């Protein structure tokens, strides 16, 4: 089972993490059953 | 889930994903109810020493 909790936050700060708490909920349980150790973030490119 | 109690109306504020609720000798203490998804409060009967 793939457990993905999440928690979508407004904030205004410039560079780093900000200081603070927020409990995450759960989104979504996934039924997957694969072997995972390794792990890729996905981003977008902007052409012009 | 078996148990035996009043089931009434209640204003806990259930988050989403949250179904039911457990107090501190774990016995459930509310339940949220299939094919309706309203939450009930699960309240035991009365009851005291003779
Ligand atoms: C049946 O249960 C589902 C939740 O599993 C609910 O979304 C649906 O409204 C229910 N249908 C009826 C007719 O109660």
């Amino acid at each position: 089972y793939f457990k993905i909790y999440s928690k979508h936050t407004p904030i205004n700060l410039v560079r780093d993490l900000p200081q603070g708490f927020s409990a995450l909920e759960p989104l979504v349980d996934l039924p997957i059953g694969i072997n995972i150790t390794r792990f890729q973030t996905l981003l977008a490119l902007h052409r012009s | 889930l078996t148990g035996t109690g009043v089931l009434t109306e209640s204003n806990k504020k259930f988050l989403p994903f949250q179904q039911f609720g457990r107090d501190i000798a774990d016995t459930t203490d509310a339940v949220r109810d299939p094919q309706t998804l309203e939450i009930l409060d699960i309240t035991p009967c009365s009851f005291g020493g003779v």
